[PDB]
């Protein structure tokens, strides 16, 4: 049963980062700068993702390399 | 390694996992169903921090790792061991991800709904698999046998299933499962060897004596007469050489170990022997097809690798049933892998490629609806 | 040939290796910049109304969540890869150990003290 | 021997003259004209420290280039320059993986002789065929035509 | 003198203290574990007022100083001698203060809690040390051996430890210590030499005969046969020249001195010989790994420097155990320092630099909690 909760926590992890946004107390000009901060968040996110991707690639090579070692000292 | 988009046939039978790609005639990755867990805590530095051994890695070290059986009688006890054995088979032997080919798994007859929903959920949510399918072992074994009629007797490690199929037709009402198999035989041999004088109480020795049984233990053609002639033993008792070197001497016990199958009273259970239960199952079937079930009975399971089962079955059925008709018992060679073989020949059909269950419909329907769709 | 020449070749290998690593790092930075410019494009707030800015912010929040979902999937993949790499590396260490534990000899007495004790005042360059 | 001979050639002429004088002092009255286990132990006593016999054997085995079981002048320089540990401070495992990757440019898990040769060509120094063969042997242990990661790790001893 | 911030490896083994910096292959400061105290009171003026000699300063003068052993069987008798030997090693040989580098000490298996708490308190409160760590000798010896499997037999001066380690796994339940070692052998040789005719009853002569034993005494390949052939001696008896000049003649006694290890009945103790105790320990282990323990047995301790121990062990184990398997015994060269060598290679790891115990946590926790943290 804890594994089902683990998948639920995976979805709950995504739920934690998102929070309610309020557009009623803001005026016309402020909303624009606030939109920009949301945009920078987007930017930031992809950057880390990109990093991970590149690392993933690197890590895969590692795996390959590692496999060869067990195929040379067996 | 694989250039054909075909399902991976992974028979997760109790006692031995047999995994391989579809189209092959035998499983390439064959390893026992055991999980070794570090018992103590070491102050040592440099060893693998891996907290969960599996397969041959656990078989190679049974003195340090406490051994746990991932399957008992059929009901799945621990799901972590399930995730461990599949993740291991995927990313340590086959060297292929499940995100590129289907997977035709084989489950035992009359299993819990929790087991099926759990494995399906681990195979859909956690691992990204394009399609899953649960199949009963008896049908695939009858496929590999190359027939459509007979009663399949599948004796695994902790469960024994009798499944009658006549004219390629299943009988879900007559399938009766009984938890008498290799583990209860290992326990009986262990307690009788403890009565002989060599006493042990650890699982590693239990696996060792299990292997000794697989290698030496056979079925008797006449229990009481062999008992009488073994009272004064000469060639009836054999001296086995333990892999460690200790000289063990085992005589009649061999052909009295599987006899517990024919006499469950030894383990104090009111259940009937495998032969008598099969006979009762035959009465539960209709009379018209009973002769065909007598003439086409098939066997499956690793436990059937003992020498002398066919003759014992023939004498017992002849003593129980009339001796006017013809009752031929057929056991195909390498029957143990036959089930898996069936899987292979079942995954190559285009129609079977049309009977898979994709992720999206399962996600909307949910696991319970998937249970209804299969049966 | 001599061994000193091989050591010189090896050290030259190391420096040309470091320069290559720096070049690869710069190329990775450039590729990251280009990928960022392609994926996350700037905004266009000129001419948007009150409700239009609200809808744009809601859409940006949805895109934020979608990117975080993708990043979380990739990070789970990276964690599985880290686990697999650690397991395989430790298995390789256990395999390759056997008899390959080294040390530097300690009877190799330091030359400075040895040079003083052997020569006295003659030892000036060494 | 690699770092040892490098340090030897790095010595000056006046230093090598002092080394020859010290050699003549050590073999002063010897019977083989070289520094054997006996003469090395005699020198160690004259200094103060006492050396184990198996240790004396292992040391003479770590300085000879001929095979005499004794230390001559060419080996006197090595035995008198080995003090500084040049092959210490091993590169981090991540740096070692980077080294293997950039030597394995075509992404295969093996440093074929072509990669090693193009690397030697790229370094700029005049690469001698004997140097290529000696490095190829030093790396490729089983002599299959390529340096795997384990053989590459073996290539890092005596290197810094 | 030292430009690297690394722990000082100080093996305080019973009989010989071996101190040196980490990274070295052999201890630089090697001196016996003895404390010489001025026996009489002199009216002389000008001599050192020092009231407590130690190490080589005591070895150089054994006629004036009454000799006391700072360690007996393993239990620390006097703590003043402990403070003396560490203060001496710190401010007379190494020429370095403990306030700049850690210190990896090595203690014997199965030692009292009072000993550990006392040494830790002297190393934290009195001396300002940034971090301490207690380590068992058997693990470091197995490290220096370059393996992970086998049973280490560490025979020091007053205690003998048998420690089985298979696949790196320590077995704290099977470690059995027995106080039979070099001191009881020196006592046996002394009483039998008193039986020969040369009688002495002072400790200086005891140390002299201990050195004579270390130099000459060896183990016999066949005790009774050597007794018979030595009855009529020719080359079996040797004439040793005492460092003072007195001509001593010692014959069979040599190879009968260590024999007391194999026959504790000589000292009237019901304990079993070292070989029989090791064999019993092997039965106490599991059968699966017993063959590996037979094939990877390792030795440690200065007492193992005698010639003929490996062959005697092989014949005795072959006579006790079956002769069907292969029982190879491996003794690495310079095994005595190997332990210390291990310490050196154990102090260079960064992870080990992360497993030290700093002052502040010990002060708040107290010594007993520190005992729980280590094990
Ligand atoms: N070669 C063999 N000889 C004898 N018995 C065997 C052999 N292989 C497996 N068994 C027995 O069969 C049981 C496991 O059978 P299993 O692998 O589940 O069969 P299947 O895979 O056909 O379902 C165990 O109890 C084991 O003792
Ligand atoms: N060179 C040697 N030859 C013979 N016996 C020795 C030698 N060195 C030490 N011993 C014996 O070993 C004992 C001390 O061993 P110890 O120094 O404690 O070993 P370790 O340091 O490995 O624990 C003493 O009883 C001594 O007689
Ligand atoms: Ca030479
Ligand atoms: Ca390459
Ligand atoms: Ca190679
Ligand atoms: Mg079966
Ligand atoms: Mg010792």
């Amino acid at each position: 049963g804890k594994r089902q909760t683990e998948r639920e926590k995976k979805k709950k992890i995504l739920a934690e980062r998102r929070k309610v946004l309020a557009i009623d107390h803001l005026n016309e000009d402020q909303l624009r700068e606030k939109a920009k901060e949301l945009w920078q968040s987007i930017y930031n996110l992809e950057a880390e993702k990109f990093d991970l991707q590149e690392k993933f690639k690197q890590q895969k090579y590692e795996i390959n390399v590692l496999r060869n070692r067990i195929n040379d000292n067996q | 390694d694989e250039d054909e988009t075909t399902a991976l046939v992974c028979d997760n039978g109790s006692g031995l996992v047999k995994a391989g790609f579809a189209g092959d005639d035998a499983p390439r990755a064959v390893f026992p169903s055991i999980v070794g867990r570090p018992r103590h805590q070491g102050v040592m530095v440099g060893m693998g921090q891996k907290d969960s051994y599996v397969g041959d890695e656990a078989q190679s070290k049974r003195g340090i790792l406490t051994l746990k059986y991932p399957i008992e009688h059929g009901i799945i006890t621990n799901w972590d061991d399930m995730e461990k054995i599949w993740h291991h088979t995927f990313y340590n032997e086959l060297r292929v991800a499940p995100e590129e080919h289907p997977t035709l798994l084989t489950e035992a007859p009359l299993n819990p709904k929790a087991n099926r929903e759990k494995m399906t959920q681990i195979m859909f949510e956690t691992f990204n698999v394009p399609a899953m399918y649960v199949a009963i072992q008896a049908v695939l074994s009858l496929y590999a046998s190359g027939r459509t009629t007979g009663i399949v007797l599948d004796s695994g490690d902790g469960v024994t299933h009798n499944v009658p199929i006549y004219e390629g037709y299943a009988l879900p009402h007559a399938i009766m499962r009984l938890d008498l198999a290799g583990r209860d035989l290992t326990d009986y041999l262990m307690k009788i060897l403890t009565e002989r004088g060599y006493s042990f109480v650890t699982t590693a020795e239990r696996e060792i004596v299990r292997d000794i049984k697989e290698k030496l233990c056979y079925v008797a053609l006449d229990f009481e007469n062999e008992m009488a002639t073994a009272a004064s033993s000469s060639s009836l008792e054999k001296s086995y050489e333990l892999p460690d070197g200790q000289v063990i001497t085992i005589g009649n016990e061999r052909f009295r170990c599987p006899e517990t199958l024919f006499q469950p009273s030894f383990i104090g259970m009111e259940s009937a022997g495998i032969h008598e239960t099969t006979y009762n199952s035959i009465m539960k079937c209709d009379i018209d097809i009973r002769k065909d079930l007598y003439a086409n009975n098939v066997m499956s399971g690793g436990t059937t690798m003992y020498p002398g089962i066919a003759d014992r079955m023939q004498k017992e059925i002849t003593a129980l049933a009339p001796s006017t008709m013809k009752i031929k018992i057929i056991a195909p060679p390498e029957r143990k892998y036959s089930v898996w073989i069936g899987g292979s020949i079942l995954a190559s059909l285009s129609t079977f490629q049309q009977m898979w269950i994709t992720k999206q419909e399962y996600d909307e329907a949910g696991p319970s609806i998937v249970h209804r769709k299969c049966f | 040939i001599s061994a000193s020449r091989k050591l010189q070749l090896k050290t030259l290998l190391l420096q040309i290796a470091k320069q290559e690593l720096e070049r690869e790092a710069e190329e990775r930075r450039g590729e990251k910049g280009r990928a960022l410019s392609t994926r996350c494009q700037p905004l266009e707030l000129a001419g948007l109304g009150f409700a239009e800015l609200q809808d744009l912010c809601r859409q940006l929040h949805a895109r934020v969540d979608k990117v975080d979902e993708e990043r979380y999937d990739i990070e789970a993949k990276v964690t599985k890869n880290i686990t697999e790499i650690a397991d395989l590396t430790q298995k390789i260490f256990d395999l390759r150990g056997k008899f390959k534990r080294p040390t530097l000899r300690r009877v190799r007495i330091s030359a400075d003290a040895m040079m003083q004790a052997l020569l006295g005042a003659r030892a000036k360059e060494s | 021997d690699d770092i040892y001979k490098a340090a030897v050639e790095q010595l000056t002429e006046e230093q090598k003259n002092e080394f020859k004088a010290a050699f003549d002092i050590f073999v002063l009255g010897a019977e083989d004209g070289c520094i054997s286990t006996k003469e090395l132990g005699k020198v160690m006593r004259m200094l103060g420290q006492n050396p184990t016999p198996e240790e004396l054997q292992e040391m003479i085995d770590e300085v000879d280039e001929d095979g005499s079981g004794t230390v001559d002048f060419d080996e006197f320089l090595v035995m008198m320059v080995r003090c500084m540990k040049d092959d210490s401070k091993g590169k981090s495992e991540e740096e070692l993986s980077d080294l293997f990757r950039m030597f394995d440019k075509n992404a295969d898990g093996y440093i074929d002789l072509d990669e090693l040769k193009i690397m030697l060509q790229a370094t700029g120094e005049t690469i001698t065929e004997d140097d290529i063969e000696e490095l190829m042997k030093d790396g490729d242990k089983n002599n299959d035509g390529r340096i795997d990661y384990d053989e590459f790790l073996e290539f890092m001893k005596g290197v810094e």
